């Protein structure tokens, strides 16, 4: 079939599940972010989950 | 003389083993390769153990 | 082509005739002793064969050409 | 009892902004230590300085809207937010900008003293619809360390502003990622070593090398007291 | 730049082995950038001394029995290899345990030299009990860091082993557990000010106060080369 055989399989899918998904009022929600560079900035420091 | 300099086991002949295998592919095979995909070719890196 | 061979197979058309004139460059390069017209980096000589494929100075026409052409002028 | 120095085999340059700092080979368990260090220092440690305060007329609170642009104030404010400008003498300059015209504001607009400039001139502040839109925004820049974000800082302040000033956020270090991996290199005995690989990208006002030197630096006269 | 230094400000032994340490002052975020950095070097990367070959008359191969004692010889040969020593001057030195009558072998048995210190007097080793039986080993102590094991030391010894030089692994860290807290620290003027509380956890050999100062200069002269070059 036409769908691929690299599929991401149980861990990498545990930590992409826990990357994307929302809880609703956990760390400095309702900042406003130029990018992806400042958000990992942000949660590589902490101050945001 | 390159028989027994193999079963010596000099760090020349380690250093000759890194160039050889050096994108030299080797295939993985499992048994019960059961549909197509059971031999991929890798290019090996070298570990110990 | 060092990680994927997508873009030798954009350069020919086939796998098979991709690998069989790949082959033919190899054994040129490793019996004949003729230089690698790309620069080698340190590496083989069928990943040397499928990068000259992959940049485009060869194909199947163009070395059947050259060995004719080195023929004519040896014989 | 004698430990591998490294040499540091690699800067190669992406662009003026970014660096790939490749180096080779460290103790086993000594590439987490050093790369997780300067991780923590680069990121919430570093001195410099931004914009933290502005005030606009014809704004109330951040949630409203002035004539003439197409973008809004939290867009302006986020487009301030990511302009990188460098402080020499004094660590307190309050700038202001004024823009008229059919066209876009940008950070070459603005009014300079002889201690401040612009280190990216072409970056964007907004662009204007209306030929006699006047915007006036007091931009204000003070000095700071590492990264301290909008919400505890109106949380932290007490004192009552005048209305229409506006909090940012104060990207004080001037690094905007850093992130490293460890691969494994080998001298020709031990394959157990490894080998740093610290991948940065910052804004302006500094070289990549010197903001790892300057971490570097701090970490070790941090350090200072008690060695041998 | 407005940063400070920190200093060891109080060193409170609570034990001969287990003692906690302070640092103070430390920066805004510091502290688990150096608890962290301190807990890897401190648990990889101490020199300690450890035995490395037992030497048994009489005795050919580590699995062979001996009458007299009870516990046998790979029992003899972990309960060396848990000892304790503390060698001053030297860096390879050689003891000597000789004792004959009924009863159990401790380590303050030991005919120590002046410069080692035995400083586990209770560790056990064997427990004779023919009173007509001795036991006569020589150990033998280096000096190192990490783990260099029997395998890789039969490999790369260069030299010839008579019958009887029975290699010990090496376990050489004398550093066993390590942990950092940063409290809030206690400073008249600042409050954004914390301290490092280290509390390590020893083989009894190393001073602390030493240790950290000797994880320090590591950590300082391996940061040098970015420091200096580029």
């Amino acid at each position: 079939n036409g769908e691929p055989i690299i599929v991401p399989s149980q861990d990498v899918v545990l930590g992409l599940y826990y990357m994307t998904r929302d809880c609703v009022n956990a760390k400095g929600e309702g900042m406003v972010l130029t990018g992806p560079k400042e958000a990992e900035r942000l949660y590589r420091s902490g101050l945001a989950s | 003389a390159a028989k027994k300099m193999v079963e010596r086991e000099e760090a020349v002949v380690w250093d000759i083993l890194d160039e050889v295998i050096r994108e030299h592919p080797v295939l993985l095979n499992r048994a019960p390769t059961l549909h197509r995909l059971g031999i991929q070719a890798f290019e090996p890196v070298l570990i110990e153990g | 082509a060092r990680v994927t061979v997508q873009d030798a197979v954009e350069k020919i058309g086939n796998r098979f005739d991709l690998v069989l004139v790949a082959a033919r460059r190899a054994r040129q390069m490793q019996v004949g002793g003729k230089d690698p017209l790309v620069p080698e980096e340190n590496d083989k000589t069928t990943v040397i064969a499928l990068r000259e494929i992959e940049e485009g100075l060869i194909n199947n026409q163009i070395l059947d050409v050259r060995e004719r052409q080195e023929q004519q002028e040896q014989e | 009892t004698e430990f591998l120095k490294p040499r540091l085999v690699d800067i190669e340059q992406v662009s003026s902004t970014h660096a790939k700092v490749t180096l080779e080979p460290l103790e086993r368990g000594f590439g987490h230590t050093l790369g997780n260090a300067l991780r923590r220092i680069l990121l919430s440690s570093m001195p410099g300085c931004a914009v933290t305060e502005v005030e606009i007329d014809g704004v109330l609170h951040e949630y409203s809207t002035k004539e003439g642009v197409q973008e809004d104030i939290l867009e302006i404010l986020l487009n301030l937010k990511g302009l990188a400008v460098r402080v020499q003498g004094k660590d307190e300059v309050i700038l202001t900008l004024n823009k008229s015209g059919i066209g876009p504001v940008t950070a070459a607009d603005i009014t300079h003293d002889g201690d401040v400039e612009i280190v990216k001139p072409q970056h964007v502040i907004c662009h204007l619809t209306d030929e006699n839109a006047s915007i006036s925004m007091r931009i204000k820049v003070q000095r700071g360390r590492g990264y301290v974000p909008a919400s505890t800082r109106i949380h932290s302040e007490e004192d009552e502003r005048p209305i229409g000033r506006l909090l940012v956020d104060a990207c004080y270090s001037p690094v905007e990622r850093i992130a490293y991996n460890v691969e494994a290199a080998r001298v020709e005995q031990r394959t157990d070593l490894d080998k740093l690989v610290i991948e940065m990208e910052t804004n302006g006002t500094i070289d990549p090398e010197e903001a790892i030197r300057r971490a570097a630096t701090i970490l070790a006269e941090q350090l200072e007291a008690f060695v041998d």
